[PDB]
């Protein structure tokens, strides 16, 4: 599809925000899980239990 | 005064890793410029 001088095209919709949301949690969920490990073996002092 | 700090080396390592990741993140996302507003 050709473009005419003076015409622009763009995309949008719900999908866009998702591309961020997932990414964001895909960046934090790991760290949170780590916050568990460090806080889990404080009662056992060994990694096997956590 | 830091004897209790060396007895839990693993906590120190985990904290250092968290700090390094957070710092890399904030550095990747910090705004950079030159000669800021000074007038």
């Amino acid at each position: 599809v050709q473009l005419k001088p003076g015409t622009s095209v763009a995309f949008s919709g719900q999908f866009e925000l998702l591309e961020r949301a997932n990414h964001k949690l895909k960046l934090m969920v790991p760290m949170t899980l780590m916050i568990i490990f460090v806080l889990l073996y404080l009662a056992f002092r060994r990694v096997g239990e956590a | 005064i830091i004897r209790r700090s060396v007895a839990n080396r693993f906590l120190v390592l985990m904290g250092a890793l968290f700090l390094s990741i957070w710092g890399t993140w904030t550095i990747i996302n910090t705004p950079v410029d030159a000669l800021p507003d000074l007038s």
